[PDB]
């Protein structure tokens, strides 16, 4: 991949392993990352319920307008915690892990009835452990919005 | 004990271009 990959339209690039694809995606994500101005700047805590509700509320408030205004990319994502000053990608990793653990628990979701303007867990394990698919019930718009938020 | 130890670190990759190949066929690659 050092030399033969450099040739235009090489077949080894077409039939390359994971390395080539991940390297190309990392190059293009570096390209699209460093051309964004605005950020997320959401405020959450380390709990299970308030973390989820604050994440959902902040994400809904940020992207609130008449329909989606094209795909939007952000240079950085910063998160703020109560009684805990700190910013940087470390807060991004912490928020990702915490929110994933909160949404991966096999317990009733926090009652977010204020998302406007039933409560079964969103993701379950129909197959082997650690793999999930959405659980839809009565087809209410609140869960559709929450699925948009997780997406 | 063991007089000769082994090094398990990073870097020190001087002109490496053939160690990335999948394990099952490394019998057919030298250096």
């Amino acid at each position: 991949m050092e030399d033969v990959g450099a040739e235009p339209g090489s077949i080894l690039t077409e039939l390359g392993g994971f390395e080539v694809k991940e390297s190309k995606f990392r190059r293009e994500m570096e390209k699209l990352r460093n051309q964004q101005s605005r950020d997320l700047s959401l405020e959450v805590d380390r709990d299970r319920d308030l973390l989820i509700q604050q994440t959902m509320r902040q994400l809904n408030n940020h992207f609130g307008r008449r329909c989606a205004t094209t795909p939007m990319a952000v240079h950085r994502v910063k998160v703020t915690f109560k009684d805990e000053p700190g910013e940087g990608s470390g807060v991004a990793r912490s928020f990702y892990t915490a929110i994933a653990q909160a949404f991966l628990s096999n317990e009733k979701l926090p009652n977010l009835e204020c998302i406007q303007n039933d409560n079964a867990p969103l993701f379950y394990q129909p197959g082997k452990r650690g793999f999930y698919t959405p659980r839809p019930g009565k087809n209410t718009e609140a869960r559709l919005n929450c699925f948009r938020n997780i997406g | 004990m063991l007089d000769e130890p082994l090094e398990r670190t990073t870097n020190s990759s001087h002109a490496n271009g053939a160690a990335q190949a999948p394990r099952s066929m490394q019998w057919a690659v030298r250096n």
